[PDB]
């Protein structure tokens, strides 16, 4: 309700109010490939804590494709289904921190 | 510029002087084998770079462009939120790198773009202000200028208010003669 | 010295002038340092510079403005021309 | 925590979360040309919008840096790989704005035209149910 | 013998250009008000939650990230076939008493 | 829209959106100048 | 030697024999038949024929010659 | 002194410009608020081939 | 001998004659290019060799800047009068200065060798990945010319920097406009070898730099960060040589000296730090575009000031002396025409101006009208001047004033045209083209054949 | 003298002076392509070899 | 190119405005198409001409 509800709470709140503009940070840049990534990153994550079906993480796909072209996001998301995909493996499997 | 190797040469103390000058520019030299042809050569050079008036322009337009250039570098570094040389948000996913989104905001509203924006009305003859509201609030809402751009747009009339057809061709009143026409919102 | 016949700065100030290599270093690092605050001076400061109500309105606007208002012609040239897309046909 | 995932109200109590379309563009072959089509410069497929309202395009290419181009909407993109560009655009009249691919891209850069038909809202609404 | 450079020039360039550096960026943080305090951790909040719970003994240790997601990838489904979180905890406690 | 025969256009023409006619003004503005340094430069062209 | 003073004396005091002309005019001929001939090579490998007719990749009148 | 003759021949020529500039803009303002070539209404999707 | 020969004025000899024989190839792609364009259809290219006008474009470019121009402005007229300028015996390295002309000459057979053996296909003389690194080997091929070509450029470019060591005389503008080149060569040339190898390893070695998460668009920073201190190697020697005729010819003393040379050195320092004026349509950040669109228009100060300079070495001289010289016409002609190029580059250097004129034919024309006609009609200029000094004969250009206007007036009815359908808009590397273009694109073409008539006449 | 070093002043300055002339247009038609616009439709546009693709969001 | 008819009317209202497209041809093939025609596409147009002349009938209503 509060005018500042929308930068109140997070960030990301700004364009799932407005999917169609400018992500706040982001807008400083016009490419939006950084902008793509951290949507599909988030719509990873939700999947994992709320499941496929859930009606938050069908938005947030819906995010995703406003600053994801299609034939990136169907590449990325056959990745994802295979269980190769960078942005989506579980933390305690990660190698970032090994060997350096 | 003294003409006898006899009178000498008044030099400041620093790093960039007459006797400065002096110790360095025939250290490459072969034509300086002795003192006398050496100061010869040396008044030669100086007489002809320093105590020529247009060259002191060139001095002052390279100190700009190098100041300027310095600058934009640094700034990126310092302030561009896309610009990495840290690493610890490198070493985390996009949606967790909250110390780089704060540069975000504060590099998106420089003062220029504020201050430069309003004037877009000496270049749109049409709805000049068709993108001055926004209401989500990263940017500040935008006014048009009083004035035109100083320089070369005689084209316009010095202030707005001069103009006849000004208040007619703003986006307010195209948004009035379409939304009676039920034509579209904007 | 900025947008200076150099030719006047040799005959007004002499002995400010008497070391030539001195007076060329002191151009590049006057301009250098203009530059420089340009940038971080007068761009980069942030959340400056939106106070459009505080929009500059010299000597030259009021005079042509005064003048405008004492005759009809500001009412005038303010005033709406049209504010409909299709005239009536008869 | 749910709430993590911004969602607007509407979606949340069943509301059905919008779909995409894509479609194919491609430049209508001399051979299949009609007595009054443009050469070099129509396609089968145009890109049809709304006058009057605030577009936003982002514009990437997959293969080669192409570059679209619409010289009477003041647009000339580099589809670069790699590269979402933003563009912004605000169309003031109706009409067909007839544009060409600005980046020797390979054999036939020659024979990739850019149609974009902007019409009125009420038209491009009824379009878009119909397509 | 004569001097083109300045008597300690390598070292006062070097140290000299660091200490530039390193002054400027803590002015350029204090003007834009940017968080100094460094987090090596991820801020997924939900992922963190479940290592708390790990740490308190909820969630049985050595447990995959993906033995607790919602929605599974297929090389996650094929890990989790052969995972014996139990056998292992028993093996890792076996190790011990050999040890001691 | 679309280019037409034997068209000066110079500067640009048929304008659709307001950064379009922004670019054509742009050039109109600069236009004058340019020719101000042509004549200027060239009429001492001579002897 | 007088002979040896100039450079190039023979041509410079023309005594030149013409072939060192002709050879460097036949060089540039050569040099320029390195964009027509693998055009006509190009051309007919791809389409069958050394050179099109002005307009035969479109639609043409019935009298259209 | 005569380069001061190129200047003024420059600074009038120029000014043919300005004028013609200035004309054009006074023209733009005119097309959408009175001119019948701006039609509305009018163009209607031609539709996949 | 003939090969042998150490003699630097021979080699200057031979780099002109080279310039020639491989400009002959040069202008006739031109020629087929202009022909292709005089309207719309297929006229000498068919639709399914379309990829031999993409080869076509590119090796013109490629060609004329680095196998024609450049060894004519740089190693002709440099290696024959630059020793005799120092009043020094000979050039300082004479083994070095044999093999760059033989290198020059071995680039070029492989480049035209790789024309007939291999599948033509173009990329534009800008090489701009992806579509440079899936081609076929003929870009290969092109490549390593262009390497090749490099060493004999950085190590012609060291041998004038030795001059400063052994100068006898006084550093004319000549020498200073020379020495500034091979400067921006020193530095210019390391980047551009790196950027080269990374286009090689994606092509041969399996590299993915020019893949997804690898920014194409690095390329064209490395590129053009050499791209625009080459276009200034190209002209700063031109300059060179116009400030000698105009004060030799008219007898009169060089205005400005120490400002001519040290406007020389700030276009160098800023032609290295302004590339991406080539950039504008990719995207980057609106300060970046600003400071670039403010450092290139500052450009404009330090030519501007040559120009001036110039102009008054003309004004006021005797007016006995017959001034119907084709060496002095040029060079006259030369301050006219890069007047125009000069200007209409700094139209394009507005951003927003540039967002409509990127890749149309008004960038043609743009650097046409300093290359093609400021550049050419300069190293013309120079030869002509040293006509006696070289010994040529059995031309007749050194009094022709048929030949001086007939070039002129055709040059210009070539580009200026070009000009127009920039804004028309017609973009560049298209052969085909919509019918209400043809117009324009036929007067063009109607010059193009008649500047190659003239040609003929010199003989 | 006098006279010379004012025109080579000149020579440099009135340069100068409009390239300070167009910096101000230059920097505003910068900032206005990038604008922070209240955008409500996106239109994607790939560009492939030969052909252009468009995704836009179907009506509800 | 409404703004280029619209622009044209104007300048030619103020004063004399020659236009090139008005005299000259705009194709090199003209010298030999003074009698050419295509008649397939006159029949199809005019039979396209009078349906759409039914439509605005009915249109009209
Ligand atoms: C030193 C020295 O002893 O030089 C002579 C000495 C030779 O001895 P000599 O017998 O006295 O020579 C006789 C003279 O040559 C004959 O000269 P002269 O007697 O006729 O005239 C006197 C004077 C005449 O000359 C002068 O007095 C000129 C002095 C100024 C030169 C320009 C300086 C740069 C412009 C200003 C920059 C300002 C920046 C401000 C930044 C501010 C930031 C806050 O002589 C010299 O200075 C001769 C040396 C000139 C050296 C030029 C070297 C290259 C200059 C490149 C300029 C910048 C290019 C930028 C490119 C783009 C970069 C991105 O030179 C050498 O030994 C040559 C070595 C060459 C090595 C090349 C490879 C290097 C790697
Ligand atoms: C842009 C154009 C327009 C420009 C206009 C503006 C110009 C302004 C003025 C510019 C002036 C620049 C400075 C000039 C300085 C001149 C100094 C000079 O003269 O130096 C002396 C120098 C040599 O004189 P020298 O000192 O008496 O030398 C004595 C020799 O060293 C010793 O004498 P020797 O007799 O013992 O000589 C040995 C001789 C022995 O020669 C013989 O025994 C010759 C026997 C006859 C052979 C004739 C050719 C046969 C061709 C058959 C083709 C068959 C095709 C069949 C096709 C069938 C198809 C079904 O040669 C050889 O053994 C080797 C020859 C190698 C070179 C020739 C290569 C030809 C092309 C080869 C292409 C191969 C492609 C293979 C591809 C393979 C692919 C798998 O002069 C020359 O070399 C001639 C220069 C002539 C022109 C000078 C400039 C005049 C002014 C410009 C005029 C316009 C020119 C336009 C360009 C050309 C247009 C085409
Ligand atoms: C089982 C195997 C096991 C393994 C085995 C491994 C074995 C490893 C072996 C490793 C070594 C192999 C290589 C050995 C090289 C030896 C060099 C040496 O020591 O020679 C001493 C030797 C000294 O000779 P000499 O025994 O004292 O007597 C020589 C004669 O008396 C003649 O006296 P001269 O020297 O005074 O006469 C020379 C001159 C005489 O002059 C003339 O013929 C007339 C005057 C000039 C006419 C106008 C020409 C055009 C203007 C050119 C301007 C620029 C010139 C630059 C300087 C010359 C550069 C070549 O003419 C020429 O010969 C050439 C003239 C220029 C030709 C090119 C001009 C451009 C044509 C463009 C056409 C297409 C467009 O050098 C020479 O004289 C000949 C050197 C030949 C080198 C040829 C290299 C050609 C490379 C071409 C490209 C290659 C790739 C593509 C080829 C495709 C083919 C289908
Ligand atoms: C030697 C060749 C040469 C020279 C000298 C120049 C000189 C300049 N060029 Fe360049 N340029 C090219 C060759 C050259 N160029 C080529 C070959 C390309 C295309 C490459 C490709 O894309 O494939 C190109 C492309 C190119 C573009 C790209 C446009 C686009 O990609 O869409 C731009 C825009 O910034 C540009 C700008 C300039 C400027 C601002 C100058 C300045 O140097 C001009 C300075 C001169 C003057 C300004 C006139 C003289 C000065 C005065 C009369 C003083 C008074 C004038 C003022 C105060 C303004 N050039
Ligand atoms: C300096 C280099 C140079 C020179 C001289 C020329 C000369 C000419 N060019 Fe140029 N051209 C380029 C460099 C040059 N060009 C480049 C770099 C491109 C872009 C490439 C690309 O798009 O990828 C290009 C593109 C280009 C195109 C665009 C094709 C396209 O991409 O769609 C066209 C045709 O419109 C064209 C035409 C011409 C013509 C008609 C001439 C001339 O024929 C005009 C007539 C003049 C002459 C015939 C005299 C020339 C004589 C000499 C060069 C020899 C001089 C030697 C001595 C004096 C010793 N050129
Ligand atoms: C010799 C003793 C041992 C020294 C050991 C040093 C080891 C590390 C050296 C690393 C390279 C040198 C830079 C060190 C920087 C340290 C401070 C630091 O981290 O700075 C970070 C900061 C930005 O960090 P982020 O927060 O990730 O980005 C936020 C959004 N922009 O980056 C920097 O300031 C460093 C990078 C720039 C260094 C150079 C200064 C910038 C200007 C360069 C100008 C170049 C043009 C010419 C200048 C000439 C002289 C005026
Ligand atoms: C004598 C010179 C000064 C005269 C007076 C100038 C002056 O006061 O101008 C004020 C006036 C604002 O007044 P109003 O709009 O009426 O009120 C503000 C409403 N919000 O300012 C202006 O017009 C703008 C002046 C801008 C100067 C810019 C200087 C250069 C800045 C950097 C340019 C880019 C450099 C390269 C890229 C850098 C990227 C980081
Ligand atoms: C006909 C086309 C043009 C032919 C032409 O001009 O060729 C000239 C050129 C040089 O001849 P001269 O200038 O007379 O030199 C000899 C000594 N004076 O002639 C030749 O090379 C003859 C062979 C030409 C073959 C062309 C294929
Ligand atoms: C000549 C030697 C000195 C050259 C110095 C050139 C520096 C020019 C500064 C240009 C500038 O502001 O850099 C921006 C620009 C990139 O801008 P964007 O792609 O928009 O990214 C910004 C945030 N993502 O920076 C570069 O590309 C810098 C390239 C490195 C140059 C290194 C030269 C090394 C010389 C030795
Ligand atoms: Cu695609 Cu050109
Ligand atoms: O390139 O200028
Ligand atoms: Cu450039
Ligand atoms: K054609
Ligand atoms: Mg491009």
């Amino acid at each position: 309700e509060s005018a500042d509800a929308l930068f109140v709470g997070t960030l990301d709140r700004l364009t799932a109010e407005h999917p169609h503009t400018d992500d706040p940070r982001f807008a400083f840049q016009s490419n939006q490939w950084n902008n793509c990534e951290l949507r599909f990153t988030q719509f990873c994550r939700c999947t994992r804590e709320l499941g496929e079906d859930d009606p938050r993480c069908k938005y947030q796909y819906y995010r995703a494709q406003t600053v994801c072209h299609e034939f990136l996001l169907e590449d990325w998301m056959e990745h994802r289904h295979r269980g190769t995909c960078d942005l989506d493996i579980m933390p305690d499997r990660q190698v970032i921190h090994m060997r350096g | 510029p003294p003409t006898r190797l006899s009178t000498p040469l008044y030099s400041e103390g620093g790093a960039f002087t007459v006797n400065w000058w002096r110790n360095r520019y025939g250290l490459y030299s072969r034509r300086q084998t002795d003192p006398m042809l050496a100061e010869f050569l040396f008044r030669q050079q100086v007489k002809e770079w320093f105590y020529d008036v247009p060259s002191y322009n060139y001095a002052a337009l390279v100190g700009l462009a190098l100041g300027i250039l310095v600058a934009v570098i640094w700034r990126h570094f310092l302030f561009n939120p896309d610009v990495y040389v840290r690493r610890q948000e490198l070493r985390k996913m996009w949606p967790d790198r909250h110390r780089q989104f704060a540069y975000a905001v504060p590099y998106l509203n420089p003062q220029l773009k504020n201050l430069l924006l309003p004037y877009k009305n000496s270049f749109i003859d049409n709805e000049p202000d068709y993108a001055d509201y926004n209401p989500v609030g990263l940017r500040p809402q935008r006014v048009m200028a009083i004035r035109r751009i100083p320089g070369f747009f005689w084209a316009i009339p010095q202030y707005f208010f001069e103009d006849p057809l000004y208040t007619s061709c703003s986006t307010k009143n195209m948004q009035t003669i379409y939304k009676k026409l039920g034509y579209s919102e904007l | 010295s900025i947008f200076t016949p150099m030719d006047w700065m040799f005959y007004y100030f002499p002995n400010y002038s008497r070391d030539k290599v001195a007076l060329m270093a002191r151009q590049i690092k006057i301009h250098f340092a203009i530059g420089f605050a340009l940038v971080f001076l007068v761009y980069h400061p942030p959340y400056k510079g939106a106070d459009y109500g505080n929009f500059h309105k010299s000597p030259l606007y009021w005079y042509k403005y005064n003048q405008l208002e004492r005759s009809g012609q500001l009412q005038e040239n303010l005033r709406i021309k049209r504010d409909w897309f299709y005239d009536e046909d008869p | 925590s749910p709430e993590d995932y911004p969602t607007p109200q509407k979606y949340l109590e069943g509301a059905p979360i919008p779909s995409w379309y894509s479609f194919q563009s491609n430049l209508v072959g001399d051979m299949d040309l009609k007595p009054g089509m443009a050469r070099m410069l129509e396609v089968d497929k145009r890109l049809t919008v709304p006058t009057r309202t605030h577009i936003r395009f982002l514009i990437t290419g997959a293969d080669v840096i192409h570059s679209w181009s619409v010289p009477s909407l003041g647009i000339k993109c580099d589809a670069t790989p790699g590269r979402l560009v933003k563009i912004n655009t605000f169309i003031q009249r109706e009409g067909v704005f007839y544009g060409q691919c600005s980046e020797l891209c390979g054999t036939l850069h020659a024979f990739m035209p850019i149609v974009v038909e902007a019409v009125s809202p009420e038209a491009f609404a009824a379009h878009a149910k119909k397509w | 013998g004569r001097r083109l450079l300045h008597g300690n020039y390598f070292t006062r360039y070097l140290f000299g250009s660091l200490a530039v550096i390193w002054i400027a960026e803590y002015a350029a943080a204090c003007q834009y008000g940017i968080p100094r305090h460094r987090n090596p951790n991820w801020m997924w909040s939900w992922w963190l939650e479940k290592q708390n719970q790990i740490k308190n003994g909820e969630i049985p240790a050595n447990t995959p990230g993906y033995a607790m997601v919602k929605w599974n990838n297929e090389a996650e489904q094929r890990w989790l076939k052969t995972l014996n979180v139990e056998a292992m905890n028993e093996e890792f406690a076996r190790r011990r008493e050999a040890y001691y | 829209d679309i280019p037409w025969p034997a068209r000066t256009d110079w500067g640009g023409h048929d304008p659709a959106t307001p950064f379009a006619e922004l670019m054509i003004n742009t050039h109109s503005m600069f236009w004058p100048v340019a020719i101000f340094i042509y004549v200027s430069a060239i009429y001492m062209v001579k002897k | 030697n007088l002979e040896d003073h100039f450079d190039l004396a023979e041509y410079m005091m023309k005594m030149h024999n013409p072939m060192s002309e002709y050879l460097y005019w036949i060089a540039g001929f050569v040099s320029g038949l390195h964009g027509i001939l693998p055009l006509l090579h190009s051309n007919y490998y791809f389409s069958g024929m050394f050179l099109p007719r002005d307009n035969d990749n479109t639609q043409l009148c019935d009298d259209s010659w | 002194r005569d380069w001061l003759i190129g200047v003024m021949l420059g600074m009038y020529l120029g000014n043919l410009c300005v004028q013609q500039h200035r004309q054009y803009r006074v023209d733009m303002k005119l097309f959408y608020l009175e001119a019948p070539e701006h039609k509305i209404n009018w163009v209607k999707p031609r539709g996949d081939l | 001998f003939y090969i042998l020969v150490n003699n630097n004025k021979r080699i200057g000899i031979y780099y002109i004659k080279l310039s020639i024989i491989i400009g002959i190839l040069g202008i006739v792609l031109s020629y087929i290019i202009r022909v292709e364009l005089y309207n719309s259809g297929n006229r000498i290219i068919k639709y399914d060799n379309v990829n031999y006008y993409n080869m076509v474009i590119t090796l013109h470019g490629l060609l004329m800047i680095f196998y024609i121009i450049m060894p004519g402005l740089y190693g002709g007229i440099p290696l024959y009068i630059l020793p005799i300028l120092s009043v020094i015996t000979d050039i300082v390295l004479p083994r070095i200065n044999n093999i760059s002309i033989i290198i020059v000459l071995i680039s070029y057979i492989v480049v035209i060798n790789s024309i007939v053996i291999e599948y033509n296909i173009g990329t534009g003389w800008t090489l701009y990945p992806p579509l440079s690194i899936i081609g076929t080997v003929i870009v290969n091929m092109i490549l390593y010319g262009l390497i090749i070509i490099g060493i004999s450029s950085i190590i012609s470019a060291i041998n004038f920097m030795n001059i400063l060591i052994v100068i006898d005389g006084i550093i004319y503008v000549y020498i200073w406009s020379i020495i500034i080149t091979s400067v921006l060569l020193i530095i210019s040339l390391p980047i551009l070898n790196g950027i080269l190898l990374m286009i090689l390893s994606d092509i041969y070695f399996n590299s993915i730099y020019f893949i997804l998460n690898g920014d194409v668009v690095l390329y064209q920073h490395l590129f053009w960060y050499f791209g625009h201190p080459e276009v200034y190697i190209l002209i700063l020697p031109a300059f060179g040589i116009i400030s000698i005729i105009l004060s030799v010819l008219n007898n009169k003393i060089i205005f400005g000296m120490k400002s001519m040379i040290l406007a020389i050195i700030m276009i160098s320092i800023l032609g290295s730090i302004v590339w991406a004026h080539h950039i504008y349509t990719v995207g980057l950040e609106l300060d970046t575009k600003i400071y670039f669109n403010n450092l290139t228009l500052i450009i404009s100060i330090p030519t501007g000031n040559k120009i001036y300079n110039w102009i008054i070495l003309y004004i006021g001289s005797y007016n006995i002396l017959y001034n119907g010289y084709q060496s002095l016409i040029f060079s006259i002609m030369f301050i006219i025409i890069f007047i125009i190029g000069g200007i209409t580059g700094i139209i394009i250097s507005i951003d927003i101006i540039d967002i409509g004129l990127h890749d149309t034919y008004y960038i043609v024309s743009h650097f046409h009208y300093i290359l093609s006609i400021g550049a050419v009609i300069s190293l013309l200029a120079g030869i002509l001047l040293l006509k006696d000094i070289i010994g040529y004969y059995n031309v007749i250009i050194k009094i022709n004033k048929y030949f001086g206007l007939l070039l002129f007036i055709n040059i210009n009815i070539i580009f200026t045209p070009q000009f127009i359908i920039g804004f028309n808009v017609m973009p560049r590397r298209i052969l085909e083209y919509s019918d209400n273009i043809i117009v324009w694109n036929l007067i063009s073409s109607i010059g193009s054949i008649s500047t190659i008539l003239i040609l003929l006449s010199i003989f | 003298y006098n006279l010379v070093m004012k025109v080579e002043f000149l020579f440099f300055y009135l340069p100068t002076i409009i390239v300070f002339g167009i910096c101000i247009p230059v920097y505003t038609i910068n900032f206005a392509q990038e604008e922070v616009i209240y955008t409500t439709m996106t239109v994607k546009v790939t560009g492939r070899q030969w052909y252009w693709v468009y995704e836009v969001e179907s009506p509800t | 190119n409404p703004i280029t008819r619209y622009l044209d009317r104007r300048r030619a209202e103020r004063g004399p405005y020659y236009l090139m497209s008005n005299v000259l041809p705009y194709h090199p093939h003209f010298l030999w198409m003074r009698n050419s025609h295509d008649y397939e596409a006159a029949e199809a147009l005019a039979a396209r001409r009078e349906k759409d002349r039914e439509l605005a009938a009915k249109l009209e209503a």
